[PDB]
RNA sequence: AUCGUGAUUAUUGGGUCUAAAGGGUCCGUAGCCGGUUUGGUCAGUCCUCCGGGAAAUCUGACAGCUCAACUGUUAGGCUUUCGGGGGAUACUGCCAGACUUGGAACCGGGAGAGGUAAGAGGUACUACAGGGGUAGGAGUGAAAUCUUGUAAUCCCUGUGGGACCACCUGUGGCGAAGGCGUCUUACCAGAACGGGUUCGACGGUGAGGGACGAAAGCUGGGGGCACGAACCGGAUUAGAUACCCGGGUAGUCCCAGCCGUAAACGAUGCUCGCUAGGUGUCAGGCAUGGCGCGACCGUGUCUGGUGCCGCAGGGAAGCCGUGAAGCGA
């Protein structure tokens, strides 16, 4: 095609501890820790950040 | 006299004239497109190779 | 396929070379682990139906063959009896085509190249007096002053007579030659 | 940095030309390069041209027909008037009534025939043959 | 391009993808995500990595998108943007550090250029934004007694 | 003489790697060049109108000088590149926003002989002293000066000294260039890479002007092991004010300033888009196979550098060739 597209991609990771339904960015920048009760779900790599708990679905 | 890769005319020396390997229809090629591996599409049976 | 893709595993077609070139990408299907990338035996059995067609639309007696390596030697000499054309395999004169007052003097209507880089002489002899050109690439190979590219393994012995068969036997059933060869025949002496 | 999108583009098709390519993108589109574009295909000289939009000012799928020669902008855009098509047309163009000058007027954007044809000038766009 | 003094050109862009739309895939709100943006603009967290905080932690994709609004438009709209944009103010802080460390180590001239790329970064930011109105005109860049971090 | 020749002044219309010619690098004002985009104006601009732009000379014809040049009529030219109205809104400049790619700002894991400041260290050298030993050591094409019987050379021990950072080291790296190689630490800066992060054209170049600027040299204070212009001596030679050899001052080093030049070179100024390929290696990122299927190493692939090879292209050629000397701005 002519378009770009982000070959980054957004993640559904489920939280190991409370259960969160949150939201992370694959590379991330920063410790992505839980947004409710307790937990890191990834750490901010260089490039691709390393997910600690379950990725329910990668998403777009 | 009419390239199927570029169109140009076959007025130099050096100009390769040849039946369609598909159709038998005639397909030109220059010293430019027949060089570099232009790639040439037939007309009429759409055949196109390097 | 007109022949079977095992076949062409087996006899070493599919094997190539540990680097190819950018404008081989079209006859290439997939990246094999050990670094020879494997063509497109579709593409290659494609090529050869459709060179084969061209080739039917001319006697054999006019026809040019080159080939330069030992490999290609035996199968460039059986094409060369089955056929009638005029093979070069071994060396080559570098103004057989040109230099009228040379031995092995000939005027063909199309050229026929057995591998485009070794035979770039050949090449470059029928660039000058304009003669189109069928060629037998590899994986490593470019088409520069080629018409017709046929994707087949060229530094194999059962590969190229295998691949020499198949063109013989389909421009001899296409042209009505009768074509009594067998690949045994053109099978090198092992 | 970017500063002249228009002779980037016929820069562009110039390439695509020599090298005898059919088809070649078009580096960020403009409503002056669609105008060009638009009457370089009236003139039979281009084939085809899409806008196809990505987020940003816009590219071109243009399909060169193999029809040109070469093709820049006209830099400075000379002021002209009805009365002054000829000279520059002796200087860039190659013969009489072959290729044609890019112009742009308050009527439109068109060769140079058109425009005396419209018995109005203006701001010299490019030329192509 | 090239750089503004270096001239090593580099393409390591943030590939933003073509979305004309809000989410489908999330269910964060625009009051949830400018209520956000409004406590960690108060805990002190510049604007360059709000939005950072927001696409990780909450997987925020961007606040236009959302909300129809930037991080700045949020912040002026609810008055609270600095007085002072991030990037003069984060040029401006830099080459007051730099000049603390140049005072003492005088043979350093390779941070004195280094100082003085971003002192003429400094002007074409302030020369920008005088242009555009953000900035008064009579407030030159002072290297010396108006460059404070926070300009009054 | 002057025009043309001569594209030998080049806006049209030239060159600037090797022929004269890229500034050492770089920062940067006036100038100059500038992204897509909605909205408004119409100043340059555009079509048109009206006031002008003396005749003369210019061009053509007619008329009349016998042809002719020439005089009159007339249709054009010049006079130019002014003042003022109406129409158009593409274009550029003006007005107000927006847009994300251009540049700017921040975060992440990595890379680097990047910079200053401090310290420690490596080995060799050297100074003196001590122990051993006794006829030469040094150097050369060959010699001699020099040095040694006041015990040198060589060896062993010990204590101080100043310069210098090897192999590792790469057709590696970082740096604006100059340039940067022991190690540790503190301070600072840029880069590429990753980034549904902040900004909204904030950009390029840039005469003047400003800082950096190898080495030599200069000024003041140190230091002086080694090296080493000058100087002296020994040879060489026709001569030797030189190459060689023996001494060796200034200097090389540091501290505080100055000068401001190099074959400061890629003999290629900088920015952008564009244009066949094959081919090392480096940083980052990314797939996968192995890896004590871990810290790590291999092949593939995107991006940015760092080299060789070379089609088309171009050159007078050597050549250059996505890292142009190709094609445009
Ligand atoms: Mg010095
Ligand atoms: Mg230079
Ligand atoms: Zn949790």
């Amino acid at each position: 095609d002519y378009t770009q597209r982000p070959k980054s991609r957004f993640l559904r990771v489920k939280c190991n501890d409370c259960e969160n339904e949150q939201i992370i960015f694959g590379s991330a920048s920063r410790k992505i820790t839980c947004v409710v009760c307790g937990r890191t779900l990834a750490e901010p790599t260089g490039g691709k950040s390393t997910i600690t708990t379950h990725i329910l679905e990668v998403l777009e | 006299e009419y390239c199927t890769s570029c169109g140009i005319r076959l007025v130099e020396k050096g100009y390769v004239k040849f039946p369609c390997p598909q159709c038998g229809a005639e397909i030109g090629r220059c010293i430019s497109c027949r060089q570099q591996g232009n790639v040439y599409t037939c007309p009429k049976c759409g055949f196109k190779a390097p | 396929s007109l022949v079977s893709i095992d076949e062409y595993l087996a006899a070493g077609v599919h094997i190539g070379t540990q680097q190819k070139t950018q404008d081989m990408m079209r006859f290439v299907y997939r990246v094999r682990t050990d670094g020879l990338y494997v063509l497109d035996i579709q593409s290659t059995d494609e090529r050869i139906r459709v060179a084969s067609k061209l080739l039917s639309h001319y006697d054999p007696a006019r026809i040019l063959v080159v080939s330069s390596r030992q490999y290609g030697q035996h199968p460039a000499r059986m094409f060369s009896r089955a056929l009638g054309t005029r093979a070069m395999l071994g060396r080559f004169i570098p103004g057989s085509l040109t230099n009228p007052q040379i031995h092995g003097f000939f005027e063909p209507d199309v050229i026929i190249v057995t591998d485009p880089a070794g035979d770039a002489q050949v090449l470059k002899e029928a660039s000058s007096i304009g003669v189109p050109v069928v060629a037998l690439c590899d994986t490593n190979n470019l088409t520069s002053n080629v018409d017709l590219v046929i994707p087949t393994n060229n530094k194999g012995r059962k590969a190229l007579s295998l691949v020499y068969w198949l063109l013989a036997r389909e421009v001899s059933r296409l042209n009505d030659t009768p074509f009594n060869y067998e690949l045994t025949d053109f099978e090198t002496p092992l | 940095v970017l500063l002249d999108p228009l002779a980037n583009a016929l820069s562009t098709i110039k390439n695509a030309e020599a090298i005898g390519k059919s088809s070649c993108v078009v580096r960020p589109a403009s409503k002056n390069i669609g105008n060009v574009l638009k009457v370089m295909q009236d003139l039979g000289y281009i084939g085809d041209f899409e806008f196809i939009d990505d987020g940003k000012a816009g590219i071109y799928s243009v399909t060169l027909v193999g029809r040109i020669n070469k093709c820049g902008a006209i830099k400075p855009r000379y002021s002209v008037g009805t009365a002054s098509f000829e000279r520059w047309e002796k200087q860039f163009l190659p013969a009489k009534n072959f290729g044609a000058l890019i112009v742009t007027t308050s009527s439109g954007v068109m060769s140079q025939y058109e425009a005396r044809d419209k018995k109005i000038g203006g701001q010299l766009l490019a030329y192509v043959y | 391009m090239a750089k503004m003094h270096t001239k090593r050109k580099g393409k390591s862009s943030s590939t933003r993808p073509i979305r004309t739309d809000p989410p489908e895939w999330c269910k964060i709100g625009a009051d949830e995500v400018t209520t956000i943006v409004l406590d960690l603009w108060k805990q002190g967290v510049s604007t360059a990595e709000i939005g950072m905080v927001l696409r990780d932690r909450y997987g925020v994709p961007d606040a236009k998108l959302i909300t129809g609004k930037k991080v700045t438009t949020i912040l002026k709209e609810n008055n609270v943007a600095p007085n002072i944009p991030e990037d003069l103010t984060n040029l401006i802080v830099k080459a007051l550090g730099l000049r603390k460390h140049l005072s003492v180590n005088k043979k350093d001239v390779h941070n004195k250029r280094s100082l003085n790329l971003t002192e003429s970064k400094i002007r074409r930011l302030v020369k920008y934004y005088k242009q555009e109105k953000v900035l008064p005109r009579d407030w030159f860049y002072k290297p010396e007694t108006a460059e404070m971090m926070i300009t009054r």
